[PDB]
Parts: C-alpha cells; structure tokens; sequence
C-alpha cells in the first residue's frame, strides 16, 4: 500500500557480500574545484553533486569562486546584527576525532552525551571567544616555558529582514544549492520549516559536534564553513543505513532521535566504506540524499547550512521511502511529502522521465486512498463538508500520531486536526467530529490529467 | 514547529 512502486526504485545495486579490501573502506572524498565562476552554473555540477553513485561532494573555495561575503557570517558581524538573538546549546565533552569512551578510556561507545541549553548568540560569543584566548595562554607559556565544551547548533537566521545582508548573499549561488528555487522540493512546501528551508547557523569550538544522522526525510544538505577553523566529516552510503541503525539498536540508543558517534572499527568490522575529510573555510560541503553522516569542529568556527531538494528522482524516492518509515517508527516527517508532490505537479515543469512515473504513481495512491476514505465514510452515514485551501494554507498533520492528513480533515474543538484512526479511536461513530473536504475527487483527478512529461 | 534540530541527552 505504499506511495512507491518497488518495480521503479533508481538507488544503485551495491554488493555487501564479496570481502571488501581496506583501501576501498576509505574512499577519497569527491573535492571539486571551480576555476570559472559559470562552472558551478554547469549542469554538469549538478548532475555529479547529485549522482547516486557520489554520496557526499566539497566544492572548494566556491566563497571566492564567486565572490561570496562570507565575512558577514563572521562572529563579530553577527553579535552586533542580534546578540540578544538566542541559541540552542549542547555540552559535550571534548575528544579526539575518529574516538568516543566512556568516562575511563577503557572503552569505545556508540552514545555520544550531548546535553542541552540556551543562551544569546552575544553570549556565547563571549564564551567562544574567551576559550580561544585561554587555548593562546597555555601555549604563550610553553613558548616562555575531561574539556567540558559549549557548541551553539541550529541557530535560526529566518528573519529576512534582521538578517537580510547575510541571506541575500546566498542568492549568488548555483540555483540548486539555494535556499528558495523554482526547483527546490522544498520551496513548494508552503510553509517554513525551519533549518530546511531557512539557514541555520553552527557557532563553534574545537570538539563541537554534530552527531550520526540522515537529513530529515532524507534531503540534501549544503553546508558553508564560514572559518577560521576547521572541520572534520565522516560519512557513509544511503546504502549502509540500516546496518548503522542495527548498531544503534544493539547498543540502546534510538537510531532517528538518538545522539551517538559511531565505532570506526565496528563499521570497518561490517564491510562499510566510510568517507573521511577536512572542510576548509569557505569550503561547501553538498551532503547527497539519505547519506549518513557526523561532523568535528578541530578549531574555532562557524558553519551554515540549510536543506535542498533537488527534483531528481534518487531524491524523490529517498524522501518517499524516509516519510513511510518515519511512520512505520511513530516519527514525525517535517516534509510532509503528499502535499509537496501535489504542489510539484501544479507547479512545475517536470522533464526527467523516471522523476515523472515516479511523482505520478504517488499522486495515484494519494487519490486512490482519497477515494476509498470517501465511499466507507459516505457508507456509514458521515457528512463530508467541503473546504476550500485558501491562498498559504499550510499542511496538517494528526494531533495525535503526527502523520500528514491530507485532502480530508478530521477536526474538534481552538480547533483540532486529526487522521482517522486517532479520531475513531477516540469517537467510535466519529461523534463530534467532524469532516472536511479539501480537495473534491475532480480537482485531484484534473490536476493529475493536466500533469505530463515536459519534453 | 517543524524544524531542523540536534538530538539531545539531558537538559
Ligand atoms: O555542521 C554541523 O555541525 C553538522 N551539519 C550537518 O550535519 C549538515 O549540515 O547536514
Ligand atoms: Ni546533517
Ligand atoms: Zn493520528
């Protein structure tokens, strides 16, 4: 009953069972170089960036390739844009790259501690700032002679306004690796979820990190490292997932909602290539869909990064196959992925043939399963009101279980919106509940018909 | 809200 037809998966076929040497257990890592500045508009950046085949890609010195401001996103810049602006914190304890212990060193651990707080971004400037002086100290001696650490995560710089000279930077980049394009996924979404479609900013010290993790929903990721540290990623195959997730099981931590940091030798053990590299400032990193991936501070730093869903259909069927699974795990999918396939449909231009069987299948089911919705509630006497979308009506999701509800809308009372199931559940005859109409049969079936290959 | 995050631990 899924919204995918197995018959028409595009992931690539990749043998697990023949013994693979080491060499091949540490692929080198894509770096692309951009000597023109009409290079990365090239298609053919796109299509490498973008190729299955190439999990996770750096761009280097594209911040000079085009003459990007990057300056801006320096600490000092933003303190004084808003300092009283306010940040996620998470404590950490600060240790070797590839290495994580338990409290002793006896011991390599999947669980990474990461603990969680607030401040202002002018505080932990301040904090950022004062530990880079204290690091100077103990070296201005030597010379004449556990590290608890703070890492500020997702910083939201949505407001357009308060932070208007740092986004309208970003508009000189490719269109694919933008914040909103006609062909982002993720700008036809009608609303703003933050850190996917907006920018979130990283403001960090060495040690700070970023724990194992796919996109949500499996999209793709553009990463900016602003300086003047460095940073260290490591990274495997959409492929190898559920390999990790099997450790993150036997080790009592939730793979999806969990924080930890992989064994390197554990995935070595289990025949599983994993990519390691440095991001220099003014490095992109373009993380492809579904790929697995953790992230070191080695100096001070900041980063930024936002969500990308590029209309291929390896991204499609990986943000098709995320959203049923988070389902099937009682996870909520941010992207709610039905009301983003209509919207593509009525609102772009699609040539490439496997993207397009692949946008229509799900369209299908989504009517299919509108209309046996429709003919059981009709058989059992429910009233169906109908109700237009208005102009920036959002997406809803179900109060109860998170699922996305679509086309018809089960609601009490301030207003609530539910599935079905969380509604019987709680109404056995669906009393005080009543039922809305978003879509009739004939606006779906329209749209569906007008929907056709772009040569 | 929908919105990116880091997983968490205490706090
Ligand atoms: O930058 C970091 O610390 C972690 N970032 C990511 O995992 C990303 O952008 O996809
Ligand atoms: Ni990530
Ligand atoms: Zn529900």
């Amino acid at each position: 009953e899924s919204y995918l037809s197995p018959a028409q998966s595009v992931k690539p076929k990749i043998n697990t069972e023949e013994k693979l040497p080491r060499e091949k257990l540490n692929p080198p890592t894509p770096s692309i170089y951009l000597e023109s500045k009409r290079d990365a508009f090239s298609p053919v950046l796109l299509q490498f960036c973008t190729d299955p085949r190439n999990p996770i890609t750096v761009i280097r010195g594209l911040a000079g390739s085009l003459r990007l401001n990057l300056g801006l996103f320096s600490t000092k810049t933003l303190v004084e844009a808003s300092g009283e602006h306010t940040v996620e914190v998470r404590t950490q304890v600060q240790q070797p790259s590839d290495e994580n212990w338990d409290l002793t060193g006896t011991r390599q651990i999947w669980p990474c501690e990461s603990s969680r707080s607030h401040t202002t971004i002018a505080k932990y400037a301040q904090y950022q700032a004062s530990s880079f002086q204290e690091s100077l100290q103990e070296e201005l001696e030597v010379l004449f002679q556990h590290h608890i650490i703070k890492f500020g995560t997702n910083i939201d710089l949505s407001d357009a306004k308060r932070w208007k000279p740092q986004l309208q930077e970003l508009l000189k980049l490719p269109a694919f690796m933008r914040v909103t394009s006609t062909g982002n996924m993720l700008s036809h979404v009608g609303h703003t979820i933050l850190g996917m479609n907006t920018v979130q900013l990283y403001m960090k010290v060495p040690g700070s990190r970023t724990p194992g993790h796919q996109e949500n929903n499996n999209f793709c990721s553009v990463n900016i490292n602003i300086g003047p540290g460095d940073c260290e990623w490591f990274a495997v195959h959409e492929h190898y997932w559920e390999t990790i997730s099997a450790f993150c099981d036997r080790h009592g931590v939730d793979y999806l909602t969990g924080s930890w940091w992989p064994i390197l030798d554990d995935l070595y053990a289990s025949n599983i290539p994993v990519y390691r590299f440095v991001q220099r400032p003014g490095d992109l990193v373009w993380i492809n869909a579904g790929t697995v991936h953790w992230v070191q501070a080695t100096g001070w730093c900041n980063n930024i990064a936002w969500n990308v869903g590029p209309l291929t259909a390896y991204q499609y069927q990986l943000a098709l196959e995320r959203y049923e699974w988070n389902e099937v795990k009682n996870v909520k999918s941010i992207v709610p992925m039905i009301h983003v396939s209509w919207n593509v449909a009525r609102t772009v231009k699609i040539s490439d043939p496997d993207l397009f069987k692949m946008i229509k299948f799900c369209l299908l089911q989504s009517m299919k399963h509108c209309q046996v919705q429709r003919e059981s509630l009709v058989r059992a006497g429910k009233k169906i009101a109908y109700q237009g979308r208005v102009k920036d009506e959002p997406a809803y999701y179900c109060n109860e279980c998170d699922v996305e509800v679509f086309n018809i809308l089960f609601v009490t009372s301030t207003y609530l919106v539910h599935c079905e199931g969380c509604a019987r559940r709680r109404s056995a005859g669906l009393q005080g509940v009543v039922v809305l109409e978003q879509y009739r049969t004939e606006e779906l079936a329209q749209a569906y018909d007008a929907f056709t290959l772009a040569p | 809200a929908a919105r990116k995050s880091a997983p968490a631990t205490g706090g």
